[PDB]
């Protein structure tokens, strides 16, 4: 059941856009809502609104008086000398809480005229006609004007609405809440060369009586919210999809081809959301979006997508090809699970966030392997016990602090971290495959079937919200259909994983009774950490003993410390045969390095990823290189790599280097063979016998049978070999001699992989393995022997840096006249010079990346060299490269960049709390609240990231370097 | 508490039967005056009355074992009750030889496999009359 | 840009029970059968009631059920629409399980004591298995009940003909052939209960087969035996402490004692004694309360100690027990035990069976024997 928090109900609404303007980045409009009241004396009518000018209201065509105010421009007074961090967080709680629509606020008071009492009264209809202006956005809508001359469609410019949940207030006045459900009618009058992309379907478009402008209108009967709501206005090239044909795609001029070969799979995975669920797409038809200066990389609105035009490939570009693919997939997954089902509080957002990141892991594990989605698994799951052990935990459903141990409030999206929400989503889907394992997969895709199949029974009435609620999920009925499909409640569970905010911490040591022929195992959780939770319930372990692989199911109480379980024969010893594996397959083990007491070979603590966990378990180095070898799960033999670091011994060498030649291992396990290797060969120096490690077994797999040193020409057909080639010389890289210097004989290499590379041959581009081959030169980079602080001149430079540097300077100019695809080489070769300048090579001066951070350039050059600027000036201790930067973040064009450089400058802060710094003023204090409080207030990102910067740079209570 | 249902099968002649089966079919309650059921305290015996005529009525043991199976969606079905038993209309006269289904006749007869050595009720009645006696005589006997 | 996981090498290639059958409870799964229930197992006599309307002797009126019928469907279906649609899972009550609501059908057994049987409440298939002419084929002959499935394996011993349709029941228990037939025109189904006589008719009624097992019965004494008990008799002890109300939980001896006459009290106190103690003198006298430590098991875990199918093989062992014991090596090879682990050792390929031999459920020649004879 869904009650309002609004005293009206809001049936229609009615947004027309005039005279958008270019030159001057001006939107002129109007917008008719059509509201029910539910309560008599209604009075006031608040609504949304953010930067608009409102000229005028008039409620049933009578004039009547609004009264604006946005607590959240400033949220402290500039006269309060407070500079502690809670006492702004809790004041932006209550501002932002001031203006929110989940409760009955908004920022526009509108007074309801005295005549029209009698017509509220009696609860009748009440037709809002607002008109304003937006008069040069700071946010909302985005002008990318390029400084071309010419028409404003032969210079390339367009304007897109930007922003995260609820920021349709930044462009018109609504109710900006995703419970506010409603149809729409949309037009805009733009330019005769330009196109008005937007939600709904096209009925018309008709010219104006000069025929310079004309007129897009739009219809949504699909009732959707007005966050749900965009636009995307622009000289587009408009390609119709091929195979579906209510699919158009719209790019930039001159980018065609690349949205013909980008935009091509997108039918599969049309087909895959529609066959796992059992509704089609609910909307009449599908847009994608590709543009410029982008906020985020993907957006998901109803019935529209916009995406950056930098996922553009074209057929020769790989490492790129995987990417935008699920980009593509995880949009459309949230056009069913975020856009069509919608959100009932703030609350049961983890939901749909599940929900979305579910089904978008089901069809990467159909698209691109098992294998690969076990491994996008781990590393989601060990992304999430990073951030949860690092500070405090992510609450899924929280009940209105619930979570005081972290520095903002997250009763609202608007005050939440950007990695907080990051780390939210990704629980979320753990969460959700957690239920899965719990409730069979079909019961899973039948709840989420009979979600949808609700809202679109729902979707189709013209009740106002009698039945448009049935469109919103919540938690207690997500529980409760989960209830209906299965017959079994997750309520333990739900208890445990999203009502408690823990990850848990497992210490295992297991030791073999061979009297009682038992295997004793001893697990210990961690449970006093701040991060961490008590776990009770049952526990899966699998033990590979010589006479297969057997499963068993643990009870964990709080008391439990020793779990006896029984162990099997051991007569595949007394004759040879094969050891059966996991699956139903058996091979041979070389069982000399095995125990002569004991049958087992390798035990694995909770599998299946049931639990969201860190394992800490004590094997033996043998047990885990046939854990290594001969396992049939990704996930252990990644482990197995990982816990193989601190066994240096000859036969890890030989496991690992066994892995790297074998294909039909997955490829990804052998990418980071190739860094156990280098780690272990440079731990176990002055015992290596014949050349570095991974030389030889690259000469044998990718070098010329004839020539040893010439490489082959380049076919990159494979996509597994060249993945596996182009990350062997950056873990080559970091071997070290005794003497703690890279060997000349790997740098000699490296440099002949250069000089020796051919790609006239492939059908696929060389910049990544180029790219790669920089970073793998930059890998060997030991630090300097300056003596007595030697200035860092040309002539005692190092004569191995001297190569390194000509090779950089080369390809860096060469990337000047022959650029890359999204100037890899450009961002491989400023991270070498940021490592060449790191250590006492080339002088500190920030004045190359200085230039490459100016705002004509690539994003990715811009990301890059920003990035090398702000570990300058942690390093330096920079004073005006600092003030460099925070003016960067004040006046930047692009939003995205800003909120790049304050995510590194929090990243790799320039001092922390405990540090003692000559950049530890009252003025940088005073300039950091000016920024909290004023100047970021126009984005809901940028002031999140300020808070971020004032929480790691002075921390939670009173900055210490003040009077 | 909860107390197992107890489903038998009724079978009556084939007139009567078709009267019945009007009458349920119909669906008025105008059935429930017309069909009543009268169980003797011997317990295998009955009168069943049709149109307030009666039937004379057998309650006999079935050979095979039957279950009621009740399904919402017919995929899947649910066990409701066990029936062996059957009070048909017109000890080992309480046993019936033939199964309900027209394959299964003479199914204890001939579909029976029958592994031999009320007996045991006998023995223990022996075992009694020994314990009340004084002295007990036995000797396996031969013809006599 | 493409799969790039090699699958082939690491990976190389459902029965929902009603809840009162899934928990346990009491009057569909009997903690303890004795020597004359032993004897009548699945064929209930018709007891005569001491209290209640059917009570007082004297004629008593049938009431026919056909508004009650289509009022409980026209409900569920309301349940389902108002739940988006799908498939629903209705039996959550003991009062769902009744005869008096939905489609039933009937369900003949050809053997007299099967090796295994389902119990009042637990869940079954129909498999409709079709396989398909050679070449061109029209497609499965269509059938009322149950889904189709198209099997070039054939499940059973024998191998299915081109074109032939076989249903089947399956489930976790066995797997048999049944055969539709359609009732005989007399027969009626009368459902009593306490407060009077309920009359349905029939209409289709299924002959099924011989069984094939897919669970292994134990053996008398076994150690699988021993393990069913025991953790039968805790998991009654845990849905006793679960339904106290007193706030320290607490339970009477005397009611287990009821439940399980046949244990000697030191195993109930070997259960008893990690979980609880006994307290003899002050408050909660002569009870034994949980132990404040002790966590008490939640639903899904105590469903996870025993499932129902144990408790059939389990039955199906101890009725066979007892008909060998009133019965005085031939009977002993056509003990359920015998016969499942040879059914299962030859599904596996260990052994072969003689399909003629005296564990034949027939007596002739019709119907297979499951007793185990070696591949050589």
């Amino acid at each position: 059941g869904f009650e309002s928090p609004r005293p009206y109900k809001l049936t229609h609404q009615v947004v027309c856009i005039n005279n958008i303007n270019f030159q001057r980045k001006s939107v002129v409009g109007f917008v008719e809502l059509t509201i029910f009241p539910t309560v008599a004396n209604l009075n006031r009518i608040k609504l949304n609104s953010k930067q608009c000018r409102i000229y005028r209201v008039r409620i049933n065509d009578l004039e009547a008086a609004f009264i604006y105010n946005d607590p959240t421009l400033e949220v402290c007074h500039s006269e309060s000398k407070q500079r502690n961090l809670n006492y702004f967080s809790n004041a932006y709680a209550a501002a932002v809480s001031a203006v929110d629509p989940d409760a009955g606020n908004g920022e526009l008071c509108i007074k309801v005229p005295s005549e029209l009492w009698k017509h509220v009264d009696e609860l009748k209809v009440l037709k809002i006609h607002i008109n304003f202006s937006l008069d040069q956005p700071k946010g909302g809508l985005h002008f990318v004007v390029p400084s071309v001359e010419g028409s404003m469609a032969e210079r390339g410019a367009h304007v897109f609405s930007c922003g995260y949940q609820n920021s349709t207030r930044f462009w018109f006045p609504c109710v900006d809440s995703y419970s506010e459900l409603c149809t729409w009618k949309l037009e805009f009058t733009v330019d005769a060369a330009m196109v008005a992309v937007s939600n709904g379907d096209l009925v018309e478009t008709v010219y104006t009586h000069d025929m310079r402008k004309k007129t897009f209108h739009y219809m949504l009967t699909i009732p959707t919210a007005a966050s749900n709501i965009s636009l995307a206005i622009g000289p587009f090239e408009i390609l119709v999809d091929p195979y579906m044909h209510e699919v158009t795609h719209f790019c930039l001029p001159q980018l065609l081809p690349l949205l013909k070969h980008t935009t091509s799979y997108l039918h599969e995975v049309f087909e895959f959301y529609e066959e796992i669920l059992t509704c089609r797409y609910p909307y009449s038809c599908f847009k994608t979006v590709f543009i410029d200066e982008a906020y985020v990389e993907v957006a998901a609105y109803a019935s529209m997508s916009i995406f950056s035009t930098n996922l553009l490939h074209s057929a020769m570009i790989i490492d790129e090809t995987p990417l935008t693919r699920r980009c593509l997939a995880q949009s459309l997954a949230q056009q069913f699970f975020g856009c069509f089902i919608s959100r009932m509080s703030w609350s049961d957002e983890w939901v749909l966030k599940g929900i979305s990141g579910y089904i978008y892991g089901l069809w990467m594990k159909k698209t691109f392997g098992v294998n690969e989605y076990r491994h996008w698994i781990k590393e989601e799951l060990d992304k999430i016990v990073a951030y949860e052990l690092k500070t405090g935990g992510v609450l899924l459903h929280p009940i209105f602090n619930p979570a005081s141990h972290l520095h903002f409030s997250i009763k609202h999206p608007h005050t939440l971290s950007w990695e907080y929400y990051s780390m939210f989503q990704c629980k979320a889907h753990l969460v959700m495959r957690l239920i899965e394992n719990r409730i069979s997969m079909e019961f899973m895709l039948q709840v989420f079937n009979k979600l949808l199949s609700l809202a679109s029974t729902a979707s189709s009435q013209k009740f106002q919200s009698h039945m448009w609620s049935q469109m919103l999920v919540s938690t207690s009925g997500f529980l409760k259909s989960i209830s209906n499909v299965s017959g079994k409640d997750i309520q333990p569970l739900i208890k445990q994983w999203v009502d408690q905010s823990g990850v848990v911490k497992f210490y295992g040591s297991f030791a073999f009774n061979r009297k009682r022929n038992v295997l004793e195992l001893e697990i210990k959780q961690d449970y006093t950490s701040p991060g961490t939770q008590k776990y009770v319930g049952p526990l899966k372990v699998t033990v590979q003993e010589l006479d297969g692989s057997f499963n068993h199911t643990l009870q964990i109480e709080e008391n439990s410390l020793k779990h006896d379980i029984p162990c099997h024969s051991k007569s595949r010893r007394n004759k040879k045969k094969k050891i059966p594996l996991m699956n139903g397959e058996e091979v041979d083990m070389d069982l000399s390095a095995m125990d002569a007491d004991s049958p087992l070979l390798w035990i694995r603590i909770d599998p299946d990823m049931s639990v969201l966990r860190k394992v800490e378990f004590e094997q033996a180095d043998f047990m885990w290189q046939y854990q290594l070898r001969y396992e049939r799960d990704v996930v252990a033999q990644q482990e197995s790599i990982l816990a193989l670091e601190k066994f240096p011994t000859p036969a890890s060498r030989l496991a690992l280097t066994d892995i790297l030649e074998q294909e039909q291992c997955f490829y990804r396990v052998r990418m980071s063979a190739c860094f156990c290797l280098a780690k272990i060969a440079n731990s176990m120096v002055s015992t290596w016998t014949g050349p570095p490690a991974m030389k030889s077994l690259f000469t044998r797999m990718f070098c010329c049978k004839s020539c040893p040193n010439i490489v082959k020409t380049n076919n990159f057909m494979s996509f597994q070999s060249y993945f596996l080639q182009k990350t062997m010389p950056v873990a080559m890289a970091l071997l070290r001699d005794v003497h703690n210097l890279c060997p000349k004989e790997v740098l000699t290499f490296i440099l002949d992989l250069i000089k020796y590379n051919d790609n006239r041959k492939n059908k696929f581009s060389d910049n990544y393995y180029r790219a790669e081959m920089i970073d793998a030169l930059a890998n060997s980079v030991t630090p300097a022997v300056s003596v007595n602080n030697e200035v860092r001149t040309l002539d005692n430079l190092n004569p191995d840096v001297r190569l390194i540097l000509e090779e950089i300077t080369r390809f860096l100019n060469m990337e000047k006249l022959l650029p890359s695809y999204r100037h890899t080489i450009t961002v491989s070769c400023l991270r070498a010079i940021r490592v060449l300048q790191k250590n006492g090579h080339v002088p500190s001066d920030p004045a190359l990346f200085k230039s490459y951070a100016e705002y004509g350039h690539f994003v990715d050059i811009r990301i890059a060299a920003l990035e090398a600027v702000v570990d300058y000036t942690k390093v330096d201790r920079s004073y005006e490269e600092l003030q460099w930067l925070l003016n960067m973040i004040q006046n930047d064009p692009v939003p995205y960049v800003r909120h790049k450089i304050l995510n590194m400058l929090t990243k790799n802060p320039p001092f922390t709390k405990n540090m003692e710094s000559p950049l530890c003023n009252e003025a940088l204090v005073d300039q950091l609240w000016k920024l909290m409080n004023s100047g970021t207030s126009h984005d809901w990102r940028l002031r999140c990231g300020a808070v971020d910067l004032y929480f790691t740079l002075f921390g939670l209570s009173r900055p210490s370097c003040l009077p | 508490p909860h107390e197992l249902e107890s489903q038998f099968i009724l079978r009556l002649p084939p007139e009567y039967a078709s009267t019945v089966r009007r009458a349920v079919q119909s669906g008025h309650v105008n059935l429930k005056d017309r069909l009543t059921i009268e169980l003797h305290p011997d317990g295998r015996h009955g009168i069943v009355r049709v149109d307030r005529v009666p039937l004379a009525s057998k309650l006999v043991d079935l050979p095979c074992v039957m279950e009621s199976l009740k399904t919402i969606d017919k995929k899947t079905f649910y066990k409701t009750a066990d029936i062996c038993q059957m009070l048909v209309s017109t000890e080992k006269k309480f046993i019936w030889n033939h199964g309900i289904t027209l394959p299964l006749k003479n199914v204890r007869k001939r579909r029976f496999r029958k592994t031999a050595k009320d007996v045991e009720k006998e023995v223990k009645r022996l075992l009694s009359t020994d314990a009340e006696a004084v002295s007990t005589r036995w000797e396996i006997i031969a013809e006599d | 840009p493409w799969n790039l996981s090699n699958d082939e090498y690491y990976y190389p290639k459902i029965i929902q029970h009603s809840i009162p059958a899934v928990e346990l409870r009491q009057p569909f799964f009997p903690t303890h059968m004795g020597p004359i229930k032993l004897r009548q197992f699945h064929r209930p006599p018709l007891k005569k009631y001491s209290f209640g309307a059917l009570s007082q002797p004297g004629p008593h009126s049938v009431q026919p059920l056909l508004k009650h019928i289509k009022k409980k469907a026209k409900m569920r279906e309301q349940e389902r629409q108002a739940s988006g649609g799908g498939e629903m899972f209705f039996m959550r009550t003991p009062q769902d399980l009744t005869g008096k609501d939905g489609d039933l059908i009937l369900a003949e057994y050809s053997e007299e004591n099967g090796p295994l049987m389902m119990q009042v409440g637990m869940a079954t298939k129909i498999k409709n298995y079709y396989k398909r002419k050679p070449g061109k084929d029209p497609g499965a002959p269509d059938c009322k009940y149950g889904e189709t499935v198209y099997c070039h394996t054939s499940p059973f011993l024998g191998s299915l003909h081109p074109g032939q349709l076989l249903q089947a029941f399956e489930n976790n228990l066995f797997r048999a052939p049944i055969y539709l037939h359609k009732m005989p025109e007399t027969d009626f189904l009368i459902i009593r209960t306490r407060q009077g006589y309920y009359i349905r008719e029939l209409v289709d009624i299924f002959v099924v087969g011989q069984q094939c097992p897919l669970f292994e019965v134990p053996g008398p004494n076994s150690k699988r035996a021993n393990t069913h008990i025991r953790d039968f008799l805790q998991v009654f002890i845990y849905r006793l402490f679960w339904k106290s109300k007193d706030r320290p939980r607490r339970i009477r001896m005397e009611d287990i004692k009821k439940a399980f006459p046949s244990h000697s009290e030191s195993s109930i106190r070997k259960r008893l004694k990690l979980c609880a103690d006994f307290k003899r003198t002050g408050m909660d006298s002569n009870w034994w309360v949980l132990k404040s430590d002790f966590r008490l098991p939640t639903e899904e875990e105590i469903r996870a100690m025993v499932s129902p199918e144990q408790c059939c093989a389990y039955y199906s062992m101890i009725a066979a027990e007892q008909r060998l014991k009133d019965a005085g090596d031939d009977e002993v090879r056509t003990a359920p035990w015998n016969t499942t682990r040879a059914f299962i050792a030859a599904m596996k390929g260990k052994c072969l069976l003689e399909v003629t031999g005296v564990a034949d459920p027939t007596g002739c020649g019709e119907g297979f024997s499951y007793v185990k004879i070696p591949n050589k």
